[PDB]
This record gives structure tokens, C-alpha cells and sequence, in this order.
């Protein structure tokens, strides 16, 4: 049902399985733990929550998606990685 | 109507969801089915204030334009280790700075 | 309504 993601300060994330697997690269890993040693937290924190944004307003006016712009660069860069 | 929560004890987060009419109670089960400790071992926090688990999450501050997918709310966690721990959370990396 | 991909809304936060 829940599955766990670890970025790569040691922090770990419990997320929703079915949310994770928007991640297309997450849906191909998949026990219920996923390692990334080169996803920070304040990055991955962000990715989950894309996660849940995503499934509550696909196919919904959406709201906006906060990104400040200090964090873009390497939240594009994991997204890229991730597949989302 | 939803909300959406960051629990949070160290370097834990659990994403999860909940209805404004969920009793604090109600979270706690949810960390239980998560962590094994049941509700009568946690202590839950908003704002360093301590939750009472026979209020809903609404009443405690957690609405739908406060706990959003987008944006969600904290919720701190604290352990009986006997003895309650004060609440221990840790924070993400810090975010780098532009040019 | 369509949510955007993520590298799409973080390229855009780079935009602005």
C-alpha cells in the first residue's frame, strides 16, 4: 500500500504506492524500498507532492504548482530521472 | 472535504491524506498501520501545540486551502520512548541560492 | 484539466 523512498541525505519518504507510480521509473523498480543517493531532500519532498497533485487533479481548475526558482534546476533534473 | 499531511519525526516523513471530519484519533491509526506504535504511544503537534485526539483535523487548523497536495501541512510526531521525547524533526537540505 | 509533467513545470520556474 505505502511505499518508501530515500533520498540521499537519509531522509525517508512514505508515499502511496499507486501516487509513486506516476514515477515511470519508480513503476519499473517495482520491493517497497527505493534508494536515491543522488536525490536530495528538498528535492524528493517535492517529487512526492508532484505525486499527489498529479493523481488528485488530472482530469479535474487546476491550481498552481509552487516551484521556487532556487530548487528548479536539480527538480528537473531528478523529474528527468524519475520519468514525470 | 481532504487534506493533505506531512507526518513527521526525524528524518520520517509519511505523505497521507485525511478528511477535514478525521479525528486526530483517525491519524493516529494511520501511523500506527504504518510505524506499529499505536495512538496511545504518540503525541501529534501542529505549530508546537498539542494535539487532542478527539478533535477533528479541521478544527485543529488542517482545511483544504491549508493542507493542499501542492503545498501540504506538517504534522509533528513524538514517541512514548515510558517517557514522551520532546518533538525531534529534522530538517530537508537547504535549497541552493540563484546567481 | 491536465496536470504538466514536472520537468515541464520546473522548467518553467526557470523561466520566471
Amino acid at each position: 500500500m505505502y511505499v518508501k523512498l530515500i533520498s540521499s541525505d537519509g531522509h525517508e519518504f512514505i508515499v502511496k504506492r499507486e501516487h509513486a507510480l506516476t514515477s515511470g521509473t519508480i513503476k519499473a523498480m517495482l520491493t517497497n524500498e527505493v534508494n536515491f543517493r543522488e536525490i536530495p531532500s528538498h528535492v524528493l519532498s517535492k517529487v512526492c507532492m508532484y505525486f499527489t497533485y498529479k493523481v488528485r487533479y488530472t482530469n479535474s481548475e487546476i491550481p498552481e504548482f509552487p516551484i521556487a526558482p532556487e530548487i528548479a534546476l536539480e527538480l528537473l533534473m531528478a523529474a528527468n530521472f524519475l520519468d514525470c | 472535504m481532504d487534506v493533505f499531511l506531512m507526518i513527521r519525526r526525524h528524518k520520517t516523513t509519511i505523505f497521507t491524506d485525511a478528511k477535514e471530519s478525521s479525528t486526530v484519533f483517525e491519524l493516529k491509526r494511520i501511523v500506527e498501520g504504518i510505524l506499529k506504535r499505536p495512538p496511545d504511544e504518540q503525541r501529534l503537534y501542529k505549530d508546537d501545540q498539542l494535539l487532542d485526539d478527539g478533535k477533528t483535523l479541521g478544527e485543529c487548523g488542517f482545511t483544504s486551502q491549508t493542507a493542499r497536495p501542492q503545498a501540504p501541512a506538517t504534522v509533528g510526531l513524538a514517541f512514548r520512548a515510558d517517557t514522551f521525547e520532546a518533538l525531534c524533526i529534522e530538517p530537508f537540505s537547504s535549497p541552493p541560492e540563484l546567481p | 484539466n491536465k496536470v504538466g509533467s514536472l520537468q515541464y513545470l520546473a522548467l518553467a520556474a526557470l523561466i520566471k
